[PDB]
């Protein structure tokens, strides 16, 4: 029951884009289109899911018990920079060639922040296995239903008149404001 | 030599009759009886609110098309229902300048900056109000709804329904006229009169059934589940307003009959849920902004199938 | 067989590539450590000022603060039925030529808006109080933040021998009576709830 | 008789203003003095005039070679001398080059023409070449040649033959005159079909409006049970040739595939009346019906007139002019094409004739779009017209051929509901034309 | 202090070791990608995404090559100098190519070539063609809707007060994007340095076409007889002027009765402009080339010749061994 | 001659924040007041020096396929050193941006200039770049703080300019109202851009 209290706040209540303001560069980056968004979800739930268990046993095996911990940051990015490699190792051999279209927002996957920003917030909550691992997916759930709603409500502005002036980023950053209110009345419910 | 100078076109050379401005034209005769209720109970500042309302907003727009240098298709009578609707939803202890601030929020940051009339995918009343409800909460819950003359009732029907005090509660006969001790938003508290208006815009061929319909039928069955009165759920609160004159938006709808059932269903399962386990008296509006958001998901699944293809079982794409 | 028996060199190109990432990391770390030092001993320091200062404005005379072993605090939290432990950090007694003047007590009461607030009490012989502050908090900047403010000088003067209560009027009634903020009511129960405990230690150790 | 009853998804219910003309009497046009016969009567290849200036014509006699295969000769109405063979003002806006007769009096009939045969002995292939050698094609509006029809390929199989007789563009009421009137003629047309496709089927669809109609085909029947006749309900789209066949025989034509391709052979009912009477007389095509009404005539009527009288004749045989017109449309109001001038001839598919006064031509502006979903509704080919609008009037084509853009019948209804009143139906034409056109340029 | 320093040194180098390592190791395999001869050709293209294209993309183009799949000077609006340093990478090639701008064959401006009828619909010129193609007298003429300036990427077409378009010629970069949108064909491509171009596109006879504009063409073929080097020639009831040919002598200009013909009367009149430096006292030119326009005795330096006639076509530039003769335009304005 | 329009790109020409829409979590974060916004823009002025001339340095033996790592550990020296400096000298900064200040490692904009400005670089353009960054940085925040702060306060820098009776908007002042603000911000350039 608690595992899927953890999940329902993660996604819903507590959303890690449109309420903490993490994960917002690749959001108005790569949402133009609703495959390149679930390509990009799928991937970044890749390297959270793999990273957020790393992170918990280097800093509770080894980290703890030296009397160590200033070193904790720059440790924890090494980390995921080598993650991130592997995955950019990875989808230009197997993965289409065509999804190399991303532009310089595939290695800022380690620059996303979201990735660290979750493996701080599970260190400084005092989670367990289980509890990390539940918080990563539910944070990578919540960032791809978030990018995917985007690129859908793009595609659907894309038959309309906006003047001249505003064009990409202004009408984004609106929208953005829009679903961000929508989304605040997603709020006060204690789970 | 006489000459004849006719015209060329493309066809057809035959129209209907109706316009945009006969729709809205119907809307606000619709919208009437609902008014007429509020100026009887609320007194004579329930009326004057909504003027105020409807002039920011007309103001609003003709200046807008007059810098942008666009033609002032003001006749259309779009942001006189704009502003009804919006002054429907305030207090009646409200100042003068926060339907100023709402109409303009609503007409210029809403509407306009993404092309005007039909070219948005959101309500701007419902986003107005948010932003209003947000910014200024002081004028805005529990107090400004109670008139300064009486001074017995402290507390509007859904503030005591949800604390748990039901043998203070208005009955479900006066709660379904709205005429005797029943407080709220000034377009709202009746529910009869917004069943005629709604019935009257069903029968000339505006607005369908299936919203209106599945909305009260998902929270009756919600209200039954869990052990409580479907009757009270659906006549406190604006329920009848948002689902026959809020949710039914041209803009902000499916366009097709599935989508308009799965968005209708969606609408009361988040209305009851932000009812029952959230941090407001009244989760309408916010299941409404949410629903708006997903239906351009919705209309790409739901597409009909067209006349003559048996359809290639996912080969076409590989 | 790895690959088709990759040629010999393929291994000594490894041996470059390692071993310049160590030398940078070996690097970082030679810096590290000794920024780690004398910064960390004058956090410290400035950490216990604060503290101190946090404690001498609670209770404004001129006397001396002894602290308690912590095992009679835990032994407090354990009796007078506690429902929910650890919320009760430190507990002081002051001593000015020998005469009990009062106590200061730190708890971190739970249920805010946004997490746990600090609040620190102090209280003289007799049961007053004598103001309250805020030491840590993670509310909202304009809507939560404003407990440290004129909304705490408000607290003086009521007498430590009932609970106190919130109400959301602009009324203050009388006795035992607290104004919320407008807009902001959970961080005024949290509050409220710290206090309460904080008068419920006070009571069950001055018997 | 059993009669079966059918309809269709979608369409519209236009007023149906056919009252005005319905009960007037058949009128008959006179004698013309001039004619104007083009070469191009057809779709296909253009003939070749083979007749000179000073020269002298009998009535019947040809005066155009067909070049191909899909093309059919070019007789004369009347008899008389030939006075020029220059090119004259036609139809679609442009000239074509034309043959210009001035009338004798006489209607000397060409000594080389008797009658074809009877139903007992003629046979399929003689059959075809009668109805090749009198120039036959299609009156329903789009004058495909008979002769290609009714050769099918050895690749398909066809079992029916449907007669279209649900007319359903307002003011028009010539099917309904030439069914009451003439329905033995239809029956043996029908007939003379069947035999010449090898089928032993046949069906006549008509509208519920026309119940003389119908009453007059099942007496002119009789016992055959091979023929049935159906009843559908009164609708707009329900005569374009495949909502009569999802009505009356309940298939669906594929996806850009023809009629042939599911098993019917779709024919008019004015094609079968000339096919019987080009067969009972000799004769070949010159001359039809037509509709003279709207709200600048003085004396609306049915006439039947020959071919190649200019339009100023027929206005002038039913009044004239009330009022300034605004408008000269030939064909429907929700098909037809606006004229320049009055000195076009008519041909083998005008149905009518339809001039509006200046009041009653008007349309307001184009307005922006309210996203209201009626043009959704009312497709029969369940498209959504509004979002192909939207992405040709911009000009993006591949968005435009995604959206299913080729297989719109451009009927009108989804731009007559507009209460913006937009333009949709060109903006899907304009984009149909861009993806034609880039087929060719690109491969 | 000593235990201080050493254990977070050793700790982040073995973590950096066996990341490199593990790394090295993966990229020895995953990297199998094999594409050679990084792209180069990017910095040599100068692209905009213009249109006279079809590749995806100049990035595209870039990652296509190696492979063989397109041609050498597939971009005509770089140039042919732009072709050149784009396959310079490799080399072996060398070329030259010549400047050419967009221009309009009609000059009828709404007063001389009126309106038939009145059109109800959208301002476009290929929705105007589908209501029986336009509601001019002209059937060939300018609709004057201006799609062509909507389909101009570099913002060069302006549509004038007459109803004509103006090309701007220091913002038009030899494309063709303004060339297939038009529905009449009308646009076409001319050399920069060519002012002689016959503007109508009329197919008729002489009494409509004289009948339909001011200036339309009749066919009279006047202009092909005035014309000695074969570069105007009469079909479709249509004159057209081949710029391959065409030496700019000025001679069908005025011969033309309807006024269809571009270009103003001032030309040529340098009839042997020599320089005194550079020929022998050659007495070649004298003789004859078609006019006389030299007569005299020997002339010797400085030539005594007088100049009131010839026509100045320019064969008289380069068919000399020294080439001593200049050609300077000098008329009246 | 090769410093000066380096060292101009800056703020003007190429702004991280108007022109290139980098580094967005800090700037739609802490931009709530003009005191937040300046002391984040100079800390990472000073992170972004120290790791540009620290990069251009070592453009001689770092491989092509180990580049990323050694960069995320020289930045992260950096920020480590800059946020111990702070937290012992400046604790009201340190409160005021608890969580973003460990987060300078992974900014949008170092690690952007570091792959595209300073591998292929001198030592001299490179600390003309990031000097320039810096400036457009801190002055776009600055600016951002300043308007938000006087609508959702109703005060300049902590001095009042309305009276003591002044309601603000509170929406200013949460997530949602710094979105549109700033787009509003950028509309208003481009059409300054594009009509001029
Ligand atoms: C919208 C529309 C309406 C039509 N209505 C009729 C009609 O009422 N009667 C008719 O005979 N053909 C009508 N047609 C033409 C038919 O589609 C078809 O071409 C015709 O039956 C062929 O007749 P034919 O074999 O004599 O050429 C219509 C076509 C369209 C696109
Ligand atoms: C059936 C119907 C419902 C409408 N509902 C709303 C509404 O809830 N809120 C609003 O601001 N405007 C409403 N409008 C009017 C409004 O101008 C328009 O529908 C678009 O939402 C404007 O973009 C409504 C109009 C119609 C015809
Ligand atoms: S889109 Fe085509 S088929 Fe559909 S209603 Fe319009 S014209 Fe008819
Ligand atoms: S009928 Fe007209 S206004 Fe309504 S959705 Fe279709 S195009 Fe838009
Ligand atoms: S025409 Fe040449 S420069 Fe322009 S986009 Fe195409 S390839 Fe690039
Ligand atoms: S040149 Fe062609 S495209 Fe341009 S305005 Fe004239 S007709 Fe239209
Ligand atoms: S005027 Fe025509 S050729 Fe010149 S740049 Fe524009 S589209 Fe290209
Ligand atoms: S006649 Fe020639 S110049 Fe005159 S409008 Fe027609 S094409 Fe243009
Ligand atoms: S300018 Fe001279 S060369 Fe050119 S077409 Fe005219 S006569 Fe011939
Ligand atoms: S002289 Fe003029 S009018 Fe005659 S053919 Fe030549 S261009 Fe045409
Ligand atoms: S043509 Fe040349 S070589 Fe001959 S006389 Fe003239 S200048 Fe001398
Ligand atoms: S311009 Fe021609 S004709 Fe005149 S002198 Fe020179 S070569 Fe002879
Ligand atoms: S994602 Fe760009 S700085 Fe955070
Ligand atoms: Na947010
Ligand atoms: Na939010
Ligand atoms: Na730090």
């Amino acid at each position: 029951m608690t595992l899927i209290f953890i999940m329902i706040s993660a996604i819903f209540v507590n959303n890690f884009v449109l309420s903490r303001f993490l994960g917002i560069c690749p959001f108005l980056g790569v949402s133009k289109q609703v495959e390149t968004a679930v390509g990009m979800g799928v991937a970044v739930t890749f390297v959270m899911a793999l990273a957020s268990a790393i992170t918990y046993v280097v800093q509770y095996a080894i980290l703890d018990p030296l009397s160590l911990g200033y070193l904790q940051t720059i440790a924890f990015i090494l980390i995921i920079a080598a993650l991130v490699q592997l995955v950019e190792m990875i989808i230009k051999k197997s993965s289409p060639s065509l999804y190399q279209a991303l532009g310089v927002y595939l290695p800022l996957i380690t620059t996303n922040c979201a990735v660290l920003g979750v493996a701080l917030i599970n260190i400084q909550n005092e989670y367990n296995f289980i509890e990390t691992i539940f918080n990563g997916v539910g944070a990578a759930l919540g960032f791809t239903l978030a990018i995917v709603l985007f690129a859908g409500i793009r595609e659907r502005l894309e038959t309309s008149a906006v003047p001249k002036a505003l064009e990409g980023f202004p009408i984004a950053l609106l929208t953005a404001g829009l679903m961000a209110i929508a989304f605040l009345g997603f709020s006060g419910m204690k789970l | 030599m006489n000459e004849l100078n006719l015209t060329v076109s493309s066809s057809p050379h035959i129209r209907a009759k109706h316009s945009t401005a006969s729709i809205m034209q119907n809307v606000i005769i619709a919208l009437l009886p609902a008014l007429a209720v509020a100026g009887y109970v609320f007194g004579l500042w329930a009326l004057a609110l909504v003027a105020i309302c409807v002039i920011s907003s007309v103001a609003t727009e003709a200046v807008i098309q007059k810098l942008l240098k666009k033609p002032i298709t003001v006749n259309d009578w779009s942001a006189v229902v704009t502003g009804v609707l919006l002054a429907f939803n305030l207090p009646i202890n409200a100042p003068w300048w926060i339907g100023v601030v709402g109409s303009v929020f609503a007409i210029a940051i809403v509407k306009q900056c993404f092309g005007g009339l039909g070219q948005n995918f959101i309500n701007p009343a419902l986003a107005a109000r948010a932003f209003l409800l947000a910014s200024w909460p002081g004028h805005m819950t529990s107090t400004a709804y109670i008139p300064l003359t009486d001074t017995v009732t402290t507390a509007t029907p859904l503030a005591l329904l949800k604390a748990g005090e039901t043998g203070s509660m208005p009955s479900t006969l006066d709660l379904f006229t709205g005429l005797n001790g029943v407080y709220g938003c000034i377009g709202e508290i009746s529910a009869l009169a917004l069943l005629i208006g709604g019935l009257y815009l069903i029968y000339k061929g505006i607005i369908s059934w299936r919203i209106p319909t599945i909305y009260l039928l998902t929270i009756a069955i919600f209200a039954l589940l869990v052990g409580q009165d479907p009757i009270v759920h659906m006549v406190s609160g604006g329920v009848m307003l948002g689902a026959f004159f809020m949710a039914t938006d041209y803009a902000s709808s499916p366009v097709t009959a599935k989508g308009q059932i799965i968005y209708a269903i969606g609408c009361g399962l988040i209305t009851m849920i932000i009812r029952l386990y959230g941090g407001y008296p009244e989760g309408c509006s916010y299941s409404i902004l949410l629903m708006n958001v997903a239906t351009p998901l919705i209309e790409r699944f739901t597409k009909e199938r067209i006349y003559g293809v048996t359809k290639i079982k996912k080969e076409a794409k590989a | 067989m790895e690959t088709k028996e990759k040629v010999q060199i393929d291994w000594k190109v490894v041996f470059k590539l390692g071993l310049i990432l160590f030398v940078i990391s070996a690097v970082a770390a030679c810096a590290l450590a000794l920024t780690n030092y004398v910064t960390a001993g004058t956090i410290e320091e400035m950490n216990v000022q604060t503290n101190t200062v946090a404690r001498q404005e609670v209770l404004p005379k001129a006397a001396d603060f002894e602290a308690v072993p912590a095992k009679d605090v835990e032994k407090i939290a354990s009796e007078i039925g506690m429902e929910k432990p650890e919320e009760l950090l430190e507990v002081y007694i002051g001593k000015s030529n020998g005469e009990v003047v009062g106590y200061t007590v730190k708890t971190g009461p739970t249920s805010g808006y946004a997490g746990e607030v600090q609040v620190l009490t102090g209280i003289s012989a007799d049961g007053v109080i004598t103001g309250i502050t805020i030491i840590k908090s993670n509310e909202t900047p304009g809507l939560g933040a404003k407990a440290s403010g004129v909304w705490n000088d408000q607290f003086t003067g009521k007498s430590a021998k009932e609970e106190l209560v919130v109400v959301k009027g602009t009324t203050k009634e009388g006795s035992n009576e607290i104004q919320a903020i407008t807009g902001s009511t959970i961080t005024s129960k949290a509050v409220t709830s710290g206090v309460n405990m904080s008068i419920q230690v006070y009571q069950n150790l001055s018997k | 008789m059993n009669v079966k009853h059918g309809t269709f998804k979608g369409g519209i219910h236009p007023p149906y203003r056919k009252e005005s003309t319905a009960e007037v009497p058949l009128g008959f046009g006179k004698k013309p003095e001039m004619v104007i016969i083009p070469m191009s009567l057809h779709i296909g290849a253009p003939c070749t005039p083979i007749v000179k200036k000073g020269d002298t014509v009998f009535l019947g006699q040809r005066v155009g070679e067909p070049n191909g295969f899909v093309s059919v000769p070019v007789h004369a109405s009347v008899s008389g001398k030939v006075i020029a063979v220059e090119e004259r003002p036609h139809a679609s806006g442009d000239r074509v080059m034309s043959v210009v007769i001035e009338s004798d009096g006489l209607d000397t009939i060409d000594p080389s023409i008797k009658p074809y045969g009877t139903l007992e002995d003629m046979d399929a292939d003689a059959i075809k070449k009668m109805v090749l050698n009198a120039g036959i094609v299609g009156l329903g509006g789009a004058t495909f040649p008979t002769h290609v029809k009714l050769a099918i390929p050895p690749d398909k199989k066809v079992d029916c033959v449907v007669l279209n007789g649900a007319e359903c563009e307002p003011y028009l009421t010539a099917d309904h005159h030439l069914m009451t009137s003439q329905a033995e003629k239809v029956v043996m047309g029908l007939k003379l079909a069947m035999k010449s496709v090898g089928v032993e089927k046949g069906f006549i669809g008509v509208e519920d409006n026309k119940t003389d109609a119908i009453e007059a085909l099942v007496k002119a029947i009789g016992n055959d049970s091979r023929l049935e006749v159906y009843s559908l309900h009164t609708k707009y789209p329900q005569g374009a040739e495949k909502q009569l066949i999802a009505a009356i025989t309940g298939r669906e034509v594929p996806s850009g595939a023809l009629p042939a391709d599911a098993g019917v052979v779709v024919m008019n009912v004015g094609t079968a009346a000339q096919i019987a009477e080009s067969m009972i007389t000799g004769l070949p095509l010159y001359k039809r019906y037509l509709t003279c009404t709207g709200d600048a005539i003085k004396n609306p009527q049915t006439i039947e007139i020959r071919i190649g009288v200019p339009f100023q004749s027929v206005i002038d045989q039913c009044g004239g002019f009330s009022s300034e017109p605004g408008k000269v449309i030939s064909g429907g109001p929700m098909m037809g094409v606006t004229q320049f001038v009055t000195d076009i001839p008519v041909m083998k598919g005008t149905s009518g004739i339809l001039c509006l006064t200046k009041e009653s031509a008007k349309i307001a502006t184009p307005s922006n779009c309210i996203h209201c979903g009626k043009c959704v509704g009312v497709c029969p080919i369940h498209l959504q017209p509004l979002n192909i609008a939207e992405y040709s009037q911009r000009n993006m084509w591949d968005k435009c051929e995604s959206n299913n853009a080729m297989d719109c019948i451009e009927c009108g209804s989804c731009s007559y509901i507009c209460p913006a009143k937009r333009t949709l139906v060109s903006s899907i034409r304009v984009a149909k034309r861009e993806i034609i056109a880039q087929r060719r340029k690109g491969n | 202090m000593l235990n201080a320093i050493l254990v977070p040194v050793g700790i982040l180098g073995v973590f950096g070791l066996i990341f490199g390592i593990g790394l090295a190791i993966a990229a020895k395999v995953f990297e199998v990608y094999e594409d050679p001869r990084v792209p180069l050709v990017r910095a040599a293209l100068p692209g905009a995404n213009c249109g006279g294209c079809g590749l995806p993309g100049c990035d595209a183009l870039a990652a296509n090559i190696v492979g063989g799949s397109a041609a050498i000077d597939a971009c005509p609006v770089g140039g042919a100098s732009c072709a050149a340093a784009v396959a310079e990478i490799m080399g072996m090639e060398a070329g030259s190519a010549v400047k050419k701008v967009a221009t309009v064959i009609c000059q009828g401006t709404c007063e001389t070539a009126p309106n038939r009828a009145e059109y109800y619909g959208e301002m476009d010129c290929r929705e105007a063609m589908i209501a029986s193609g336009g509601s001019k007298g002209c059937r060939y003429g300018c609709l004057g809707y201006g799609t062509c300036k909507a389909v101009c990427p570099f913002d060069a077409i302006v549509i004038g007060e007459d109803g004509l378009p103006k090309v701007d010629p220091e913002k038009c970069t030899s494309c063709g994007k303004c060339v297939e949108a038009c529905p009449k064909s009308i646009m076409t491509l001319v050399p920069e340095a060519q002012e002689v171009i016959v503007k109508c596109h009329n197919f008729d006879k002489g009494k409509i076409a004289r009948l339909s504009c001011t200036t339309a063409c009749i066919a009279c073929g006047a202009c092909v007889k005035a014309c000695r080097f074969d570069a105007i020639t009469v079909e479709n009831n249509c004159a057209k002027i081949d710029y391959d040919k065409c030496r700019q002598c000025y001679e069908c200009v005025d011969k033309c009765p309807m006024n269809c013909i571009s270009g103003d009367v001032e030309y040529g009149k340098s009839t042997a402009y020599i320089i005194e430096e550079n020929c022998i006292a050659c007495g070649l030119c004298a003789k004859n080339c078609p006019v006389n326009a030299i007569t005299g005795e020997i002339k010797k330096p400085p030539y005594v010749i007088d100049h009131d006639m010839c026509i100045g076509c320019g064969i008289c530039f380069d068919k000399c061994r020294k080439s001593a003769i200049e050609m300077r335009p000098n008329k009246t304005k | 001659m090769n410093f000066m329009k380096n060292l101009t790109r800056g703020i003007i020409r190429e702004n991280p924040t108007f022109v290139l829409v980098l580094g967005m979590c800090p700037t739609l974060a802490v931009t709530t007041s003009a005191i937040n916004g300046m002391g984040m823009g100079l800390a990472t002025m000073l992170v972004l020096i120290g790791s540009n001339v620290a990069i251009s340095a070592l453009r001689k033996v770092i491989p092509d396929n180990i580049r990323i790592p050694a960069f995320v550990v020289v930045i992260a020296s950096f920020v480590t050193i800059v946020g111990m400096l702070m937290k012992a000298y400046v604790p009201a900064l340190d409160a005021a941006l608890g969580i973003f200040i460990p987060l300078i490692v992974v900014n949008c904009i170092i690690l952007a200039r570091a792959e595209a400005f300073a591998f292929s670089n001198g030592i001299a353009d490179s600390f003309a770049d990031a000097v320039g960054m810096g400036l457009g940085f801190t002055l776009a925040l600055t600016i951002l703080g300043s308007i938000r702060e006087i609508l959702g306060a109703g005060s300049i820098f902590g001095f009042s300019l309305f009276g003591a009776a002044y309601e603000p908007v509170l929406l200013m002042i949460l997530p949602p109202g710094a979105f549109l603000t700033l787009g509003l911000l950028i509309g208003l350039i481009n059409w300054k851009t594009k009509k001029a």
